[PDB]
């Protein structure tokens, strides 16, 4: 289950990311869906930098998700 | 363990440059210009799917958010259950 | 010629006509007979500037005797104009059918002189070969043997010349004799078509891609030819399948779908095996599923997509996760596939991994050793492949630990230990996990 | 404007060419089965 | 403008007629097959 439920959760996360991208940037999405694994000691700084960078798309206007697993 | 204990998903449009560093590319964004220097940062190859109606898209997004919350709670419970048994961190029982 | 409708072909014809010279000057320079030169000049004036009619044979004879590059270009331009003219061309075609020597002279003039002149001469030769009476297997073989024509077709820089050659070959491919000639010359034709398809997958380019797709479909119309091409160009077939979804043109997508279906048609030898191999290695099933969900402007394209989706579903009906893992191991590539992530596959197929004296484990160890040898590049794809291989090895070691001794004997344990020096953080974590699975906790 | 019509004709030509190839194959298969019975 | 669309429909109709000609080729093959049977009967 720790593998199957995790895989299903990641599939749901990907589908939600695609839905958010098509809702925000329109159809087609053409969004650079990327996963960033920030080090634990700089999670807050990475989040702040991402928020600052997402301002050009104007919760932040850009589709952003936080996962701790 | 793994390289990092946290993951950040970004779905910014490809045609939009980062606000902090205008004119920067995806590599520059992944670098110190718009990141802290994450080694495992890579693109997620989400597959294509039917678009549907805009209202249908919004309903699907709400349902996906609810499902994500529920399955995150379920995964947390499963992780707690697995950590509650000492045999989880071994090769026992094949 | 039919291929002359292309913009590149029209530009080549215009360039050739710009270099044309009057036949009167050739007659004055004793390069041709006065009567033949006058007839050629009258024909040129009537066509593009009074048709010569039966006087085309002496004009062609004088052109063959005329060794001047300008005279040859003018003759080629006049022949092309006569072929394009509604009134002209029929007499020349009849003369070529009655006299094969004129066809031989036209073929000899093809792929000679300037690029525009060579293109015009080749177009004239193709138009002559378009007639059923003048068509000949020997003429097609001689045209295929032309090294200059092959170089022009394969010339990536000469986009116009390559497109014109591709269009001419596609137009000629309708003739079964020309189809057999193309089958014989496949050894040189296939790399050029594959390169063109790869460049397209990365206007004149659209027309060239359409001509290449039409030629591929014509070649795949025959079952033996399609079966031979599929085996020799499996990577090209996968690239074409990917470009079918990548391309947005309805005609190009329909042509690619038809080409894929012809290769997957039951008339081809080992059709089921070829279809299964394509669906496994090239991930054809998800692409066909996406195409079915997609929309196209051509009903024939929709029917071809439906047929391809049905074939892919039939192939994947008997597929299995263990089969996918075996195919990935055979391909010596890995990108963290769900079989390598879901514990179900790594648990059910664990027993099969140790089968045949742990053949799967030995193959994985060899792949890991090869990646370690090639790990100096530290490429992102290479790093991902190395991480996937390390995860697979760790899984196959933790489950059914009887293979630990085999891995140690084969040197896989030593390679895994040495891989801990890799600078990649993911590679370092994978090496630490492997070491923990070895003796650690 | 006329380019679209010309392009459509080229696509139809491929369809006609494909139909001709299919017709010859079907005719050969039908003839071969009948010839074997006659033989 | 609309002339190109009309020509496209006419071109598509031409392909359908050529597609319909496949049945004629099969019927012609049957007549060709009967010729071989007649030739074989002559040999007999």
């Amino acid at each position: 289950a720790y593998v199957d439920v995790f895989i299903n959760w990641f599939h749901i996360k990907a589908l939600r990311v695609y839905v958010e991208s098509v809702l925000r940037y329109g159809l087609p999405p053409h969004f650079n869906i990327k996963i960033i694994a920030v080090p634990p000691k700089n999670l807050s700084k990475c989040k702040s930098e991402l928020i600052d960078a997402f301002g050009f798309l104007g919760y932040e206007p850009f589709v952003m998700y936080i996962i701790n697993l | 363990l793994y390289t990092a204990n946290d993951f950040i998903l970004i779905s910014l449009p490809q045609n939009a440059q980062p606000v902090t560093a205008p004119g920067s590319k995806t590599d520059s964004w992944f670098n110190e210009t718009l990141i802290g220097g994450r080694a495992f940062v890579s693109d997620f190859k989400i597959p294509e799917f039917k678009i549907g109606s805009l209202d249908t898209l919004i309903v699907e997004s709400e349902e996906l958010s609810k499902v994500d919350n529920q399955i995150g709670a379920s995964i947390g419970k499963i992780i707690e259950i697995l950590q509650g048994l000492n045999e989880t961190s071994t090769n026992a029982y094949r | 010629k039919i291929l002359m409708d292309s913009t590149h072909f029209n530009e080549i014809r215009s360039i050739i006509r710009s270099r044309s010279v009057a036949w009167d000057a050739l007659a004055r320079s004793e390069e041709l007979s006065e009567i033949d030169a006058s007839t050629a000049k009258a024909l040129e004036s009537i066509l593009v500037k009074k048709v010569n009619g039966k006087t085309l044979i002496p004009l062609i004879h004088l052109l063959s005797t005329s060794d001047n590059e300008d005279c040859k270009k003018s003759v080629q331009n006049l022949i092309a104009e006569l072929l394009s003219s509604d009134k002209y061309g029929d007499d020349t075609v009849k003369f070529f059918q009655e006299d094969p020597k004129q066809l031989e002279q036209l073929f000899d003039v093809s792929l000679k002189g300037d690029f525009q002149t060579v293109l015009i001469s080749g177009f004239n030769v193709v138009s002559l070969l378009v007639q059923n009476g003048l068509h000949n297997v020997k003429l097609v073989e001689k045209l295929l043997k032309n090294n200059n024509l092959i170089n022009i077709l394969q010339n990536i820089e000469q986009m116009d010349t390559c497109y014109v050659c591709i269009r001419l070959l596609q137009e000629l491919a309708v003739i079964p004799e020309y189809r057999d000639v193309i089958w014989l010359h496949e050894k040189k034709f296939m790399p050029t078509l594959f390169k063109i398809l790869q460049r397209a997958t990365d206007h004149l380019g659209i027309q060239l891609q359409y001509h290449s797709l039409l030629l591929i479909w014509l070649l795949t119309f025959n079952p033996v030819f399609a079966n031979e091409l599929v085996q020799k160009y499996l990577s090209d077939f996968l690239d074409l399948l990917k470009l079918v979804k990548i391309t947005i043109k309805e005609k190009v997508s329909r042509l690619c779908i038809s080409i894929i279906l012809q290769c997957c048609s039951t008339r081809v030898k080992q059709h089921k095996k070829v279809i299964k191999q394509l669906l496994l290695l090239g991930n054809a099933l998800p692409t066909v599923q996406s195409l079915s969900e997609r929309k196209y402007s051509d009903e024939e394209l929709r029917q071809d997509i439906s047929n391809l989706k049905e074939i892919l579903e039939n192939e994947y009906q008997e597929l299995t996760s263990f089969d996918e893992y075996v195919a990935e191991l055979d391909s010596k590539l890995l990108c963290w596939s769900p079989p390598h992530v879901d514990n179900g596959f790594w648990s059910d197929n664990i027993d099969e991994f140790k089968k045949d004296n742990y053949k799967i484990f030995r193959q994985l160890i060899e792949l890991l050793q090869a990646k370690v040898r090639n790990g100096d590049v530290n490429a992102k794809q290479e790093k991902i492949i190395i991480q996937v291989a390390l995860n697979d090895i760790t899984h196959v070691v933790e489950l059914l630990p009887e293979s630990i001794d085999v891995l140690d004997k084969t040197g896989g344990k030593a390679d895994i230990m040495e891989l801990l020096n890799h600078s990649d953080s993911r590679v370092k974590y994978e090496a630490l996990k492997a070491t923990q699975a070895i003796i650690g906790y | 404007q006329a380019f679209i019509r010309k392009e459509a004709e080229e696509k139809a030509k491929e369809i006609q060419l494909k139909a001709d190839q299919e017709y010859e194959i079907e005719k050969t298969n039908i003839v071969r089965n009948e010839t074997n019975n006659i033989d | 403008e609309k002339e190109a669309h009309e020509i496209v429909s006419k071109a598509r109709k031409y392909r359908q007629d050529k597609l319909k000609q496949a049945k004629t080729d099969a019927a012609k093959e049957i007549d060709s097959y009967k010729i071989q049977k007649d030739k074989e009967l002559k040999e007999f």
